[PDB]
DNA sequence: TGGCCGTTTTCGTTGTTTTTTTCTGTCTCGTGCCTGGTGTCTTGGGTGTAATCCCCTTGGCGGTTAAAACGCGGGGGACAGCGCGTACGTGCGTTTAAGCGGTGCTAGAGCTGTCTACGACCAATTGAGCGGCCTCGGCACCGGGATTCTGAT
DNA sequence: ATCAGAATCCCGGTGCCGAGGCCGCTCAATTGGTCGTAGACAGCTCTAGCACCGCTTAAACGCACGTACGCGCTGTCCCCCGCGTTTTAACCGCCAAGGGGATTACACCCAAGACACCAGGCACGAGACAGAAAAAAACAACGAAAACGGCCACCA
């Protein structure tokens, strides 16, 4: 459920590990399960801390 | 007139966006897996290696690395720096428990 | 009958900019000089201690050829297990 | 050569919840690995259960209070729920 | 009930953990921080009462729940 | 009258408290506040004793572990009182 | 071993549990087989960071 | 009115996003098959239940005292600002080797057959280990002197 | 350097209770034998891992240069420590009750095992379309610079 929503925000029909690294880690409870887990060519989250940012 | 040169952290940002982005593995195939050989070699002489067994090692050490380097980043900038350090490093894997 | 070449140095292949390709997924901006040296003996540390573990598997089960499998356990049994490499 | 995978089980879940969506095999091959994760971890974890009272069978009680033990909160009620009613239906 | 786990108290806790100075903010945060400790450990020990349908919580519930968590503890078998 | 400079008798009490073993939090408020929690997940409950004993050492060594990794993220950052932020630093590293 | 050495440095003859945490946490190899164990009324190292000390 | 600083805009660019076109391989459907899942019957032992007992948990009373709470002075540590210098980010020319594609070959992964050593099981045995009782010495607590250590002078 | 006072260390004495030892017993480990089977070993196939060569080109590398950041210093102020005083409740001891955990006995139903069967699921093939790639393009952003505006100084 999850990815498939992922996967229709960036426009894709196939679901692919991205759009399941993606799912993982946006939903709270899952991320707990999978706290230890690493999705094989799943990337990160983009996020940027706010300090790093121009003025 | 004056050549266009961005100011030192545009670029920088970018590439964090730019690699964010993508998940293509991000160090060279064979370096890598003349380093393994290596290594294994000071165990036991004369192994081989099935490629898809260096591939899951090459998946294996950049997502361990990628962790180490969020973890020193949030202590770095504990610190009210803005730049990572060696004892940044040291920190964060003392308190993971590895030292 | 027609080893390699003798593998020596190899810990420079983890080239600088490649580190620092790595550091930008971590969200770094600045890098200090002193990082790479510091970043490739960690580096060393966990693959000894991984690679270790899969070549005891591999003398277990009486085969010259470490397997996938034998990785995928012994991440398993640190504590990081790894999806994507079974069957 | 035969190798079971959970493969046509997914692709049935997935038809049921994404008509028009489809899957790579490295993401398939990633929800095997999902699943048989999943199943080790309750299965030893229902197997420490049972050691500790004593009690040479595994029942479906048992794998409830393993479920209650390793999913976190909400995640873990919607399991029950599904468990539960899944059981009583068969049941008749 | 949260307050029984008072000021000096933290304090010698964190005498023990080698800490020189402490600002007056840190003993709510503490506080905070054991209840959710605590949660999670209790939320498993009573499971494990339940499932051998018994009404006390015993020694060994404790310590299975604190094993699973991977906090194994020593001296209580 | 003599005054002791601040810290001579901070540093005396960690000497103090890492000699010795004995328990830091009173029993009976200890066992109250763990009665309280309980019961809101089920009533009625008892306890034996020896697992309310067990459960004060878990806790109380989990919080020296937690002050050890947080003095040294104080201590990193060139302070030497630790904050709120420390906490929450050493709680994100660890996972938690 | 190391705990009855332990022992004898602080001139008892009985191993109380302080002594078997000294001589874990003290012996490199033993403190990484336990490092994620707890010794009930085993205390700590004593240790104090040298940034804490006067001068 | 002259100067300086904030800003706005504008123009260059360039790296990123979006739109279009070819392909392709990777994914969805069909087919044949066979072995793993389902129906049936059997036993038996593991689990459910009922009665009992006792021990051990909870609750109360009282005192009393050590620890908690509170006030206050102060000092030292957190923190903001400032200057600087140097280390690091950016760009460019060069080079090096990474990658891809082809070709060779052989070690060893993988499968099969056979069989013997070895482990399940079972009966009889007995002595090691456990429950219970007793005792004395290591340790703990008290007290008192000696020595140490810290801070103000 | 000094000295006073507070803290610690040491030395001895008394007691006490838990560690160590002894004895009965019982059941769990031992021995000898039997039988099924699993894995040790031989042997065969053929996959794929390794070695090498050549070409290309993108990534690495060394260097020049400029500036933002780490770091040291200074002032300030605030809030935590340390110490004296009051209060309260933790603790120790002592008792009561009842309830639930452990025990034993009986029963029965639920699951292993065996057999017979068959259909669903799993290799192989095929085709076709989503997406990758390429290219064009739009375009949003960055930021030099400049143009404007606004603000101030003097004194009139």
């Amino acid at each position: 459920e999850l990815a498939g929503n992922a996967a229709r925000d960036n426009k894709k029909t196939r679901i692919i590990p991205r759009h399941l690294q993606l799912a993982i880690r946006n939903d709270e409870e899952l991320n707990k399960l999978l706290g230890r887990v690493t999705i094989a060519q799943g990337g990160v989250l983009p996020n940027i801390q706010a300090v790093l940012l121009p003025k | 007139k004056k050549p266009h040169r961005y100011r030192p952290g545009t670029v920088a940002l970018r590439e964090i966006r730019r690699y964010q982005k993508s998940t293509e593995l991000l160090i060279r195939k064979l370096p890598f897996q003349r380093l393994v050989r290596e290594i294994a070699q000071d165990f036991k002489t004369d192994l081989r290696f099935q490629s898809s067994a260096v591939m899951a090692l090459q998946e294996a050490c950049e997502a361990y690395l990628v962790g180490l380097f969020e973890d020193t980043n949030l202590c770095a900038i504990h610190a009210k720096r803005v730049t990572i350090m060696p004892k940044d490093i040291q920190l964060a894997r003392r308190i993971r428990g590895e030292r | 009958k027609r080893h390699r070449k003798v593998l020596r140095d190899n810990i420079q292949g983890i080239t600088k900019p490649a580190i620092r390709r790595l550091a930008r997924r971590g969200g770094v901006k600045r890098i200090s000089g002193l990082i790479y040296e510091e970043t490739r003996g960690v580096l060393k540390v966990f693959l000894e201690n991984v690679i270790r573990d899969a070549v005891t598997y591999t003398e277990h089960a009486k085969r010259k050829t470490v397997t996938a499998m034998d990785v995928v356990y012994a991440l398993k049994r640190q504590g990081r297990t790894l999806y994507g490499f079974g069957g | 050569s035969r190798k079971e995978s959970y493969s046509i089980y997914v692709y049935k879940v997935l038809k049921q919840v994404h008509p028009d969506t489809g899957i790579s095999s490295k993401a398939m091959g990633i929800m095997n690995s999902f699943v048989n994760d999943i199943f080790e971890r309750i299965a030893g974890e229902a197997s420490r259960l049972a050691h500790y009272n004593k009690r040479s069978t595994i029942t479906s009680r048992e794998i409830q209070t393993a479920v209650r033990l390793l999913l976190p909160g909400e995640l873990a009620k919607h399991a029950v729920s599904e468990g539960t009613k899944a059981v009583t239906k068969y049941t008749s």
